[PDB]
């Protein structure tokens, strides 16, 4: 580092011990300790450079042993001990570690190795601050995969979720996206969805702009479909599939967009009214690629336009069609997204009937909806709390008066305007009579 | 009252960093730590003790 004497002299010695490289090897075959004793000397120098040369020898020696679990503990330990003392500067020993760390990866061919290796790696890097930390997490992560096949899937997932929140400057944008995606998946498997919302917001939508990041954009939004679908917010779920459809890769290729559009229609319907909900399902109603499918096309069309329809007949239509399409209705907790399809159909009929029918008997309304008396009243009530419609339902079951009782002033206002339209209408007509007679 | 108004606002700055829409007690404790340790007179008061 300092003076001009260490650069030359130290290098000179490492050359001399690199000519004496076969000597170190031959002794290593007879006993480990004899050759080990040589590595100790090498990694005490004062120039940073001469330790680069020498940190090949530290990696090579244990390779010639091949490799020994007991011996493994010591090599990684010796490094840790050298780091605290000096390491020829604390920045120096981090590049040494980085060289030996590739060997750890590729040594791997046992469970046995993997377990010992994670114990050495976690410790080293707690006082380091570079790319070492990415690599530690990654090798730790091999044992995570293995932990998945155990009861330790909850536990492992946690260990690892913590780590990547610390933003290392050593990662590239492409690596940063990938590592956080891994965390989001582990949280699904953990079954903690609270963790996953914090990880989704960690990376941004404003990191995907160039076609380099195209791939990781697709995995990103697909992951958010599940996180939400579990919390049953069905409008948000439509939204992610719509963004995947906006992706260039899906757009270009005919095959890729097929299940995505199908899925789009389902979660938009499953969403209960909202005016935002309406403009999204009308946007999809315009799309050309949907019109080739006829099952999704009739479904979207039904819900958009104002119709009266009955639930076991709609159920009979789409039971052998849509209900057997997986990741919508054919999953298990999507059996209860099928059940949900009914609520959305009987809310559609309530909205229609509210507008057009000013009054209808309750006895009748029950029949058309395909519900029992009790379940009709509670559904009317919930939809009046949520402030969309208004009714007055009798408990004797004589009527339901789907109207909000009209106000005196508005009625009179409405009447005064009609009279002005009659007088305007006649005033314009008289001119056009004159026009037609003379032209004839 | 002002420092306490600065606390919630600075905590919710830290909210964006951490990438949450909620403020926790960890945010509050750092908000507390600073904005209240201005000047050094420690040295001067050694000889005015």
């Amino acid at each position: 580092m300092s003076r001009d004497a260490p650069i030359k002299a130290d290098k000179d010695y490492s050359q001399i011990l690199k000519e004496e490289f076969p000597k170190i090897d031959s002794l290593a075959q007879n006993d480990c300790n004899s050759a080990l004793d040589q590595l100790l000397v090498l990694e005490k120098k004062t120039r940073q450079a001469s330790d680069l040369a020498s940190s090949k020898e530290v990696l090579a020696k244990i390779v010639d042993l091949l490799a020994s679990r007991n011996k493994w503990d010591d090599l990684n330990e010796q490094l840790t001990l050298l780091s605290k003392k000096h390491g020829q500067l604390k920045l120096s020993i981090q590049y040494m570690i980085q060289k030996v760390m590739e060997y750890l990866k590729s040594s791997k061919s046992l469970d046995l190795n993997t377990r010992i290796s994670v114990i050495e790696t976690i410790r080293v890097v707690t006082e380091n601050k570079i790319f070492v930390e990415v690599e530690r997490a990654r090798v730790t992560k091999d044992l995570v995969e293995i932990k998945k096949e155990e009861g330790k899937i909850d536990e492992a997932a946690d260990i690892l979720c913590e780590l990547q929140v610390e933003t290392y400057g050593s990662m590239e944008m492409s690596e940063k996206i990938q590592f956080i995606l891994e965390q989001m998946e582990l949280s699904i498997l953990k079954g903690d969805y609270s963790q996953a919302t914090v990880l989704s917001r960690k990376i941004l939508k404003k990191t995907f702009k160039n076609p380099k990041y195209e791939s990781l954009k697709l995995e990103y939004y697909n992951l958010l479909v599940k996180i939400s679908l579990h919390k049953r917010e069905y409008l948000e779920v439509a939204q992610y599939l719509q963004e995947i459809y906006q992706t260039d890769a899906i757009k270009s290729d005919e095959a890729k967009w097929k299940p995505v559009l199908s899925h789009i229609v389902y979660f938009l319907v499953l969403s209960p009214y909202g005016n935002l909900q309406n403009d999204l399902i009308h946007k999809i109603q315009n799309d050309n690629n949907l019109k080739k499918l006829e099952s999704q096309e009739s479904l979207v069309k039904l819900f958009t336009t104002n119709e009266l329809m009955r639930w076991p007949i709609v159920q009979k239509t789409y039971e052998p069609v849509l209900n057997e399409d997986d990741l919508a209705f054919g999953g298990e907790a999507n059996k209860h997204h099928w059940e949900d399809l009914q609520k959305r159909v009987i809310e559609h009929n309530l909205r229609v009937i509210s507008e057009y029918y000013s009054r209808i008997t309750l006895l009748r309304l029950n029949e058309l909806l395909d519900l029992t008396e009790s379940q009709t009243e509670t559904y009317i009530s919930d939809l009046v709390n949520q402030g969309i419609i208004y009714a007055k339902v009798n408990r004797p079951a004589k009527i339901v008066n789907f109207e909000k009782p009209k106000n005196s002033s508005q009625l009179l206002n409405e009447w005064s305007h009609n009279v002005d339209e009659l007088l305007e209408h006649i005033e314009t007509i008289g001119h056009l009579i004159t026009k037609e007679e003379i032209m004839h | 009252g002002a420092v306490i108004a600065a606390i919630m606002q600075e905590a919710g700055l830290r909210a964006v960093r951490k990438n949450r829409y909620v403020i926790l007690q960890s945010d509050l404790e750092e908000a507390y730590a600073t904005q209240v340790k201005t000047d050094n007179t420690v040295d001067k008061f050694d000889f005015y003790k």
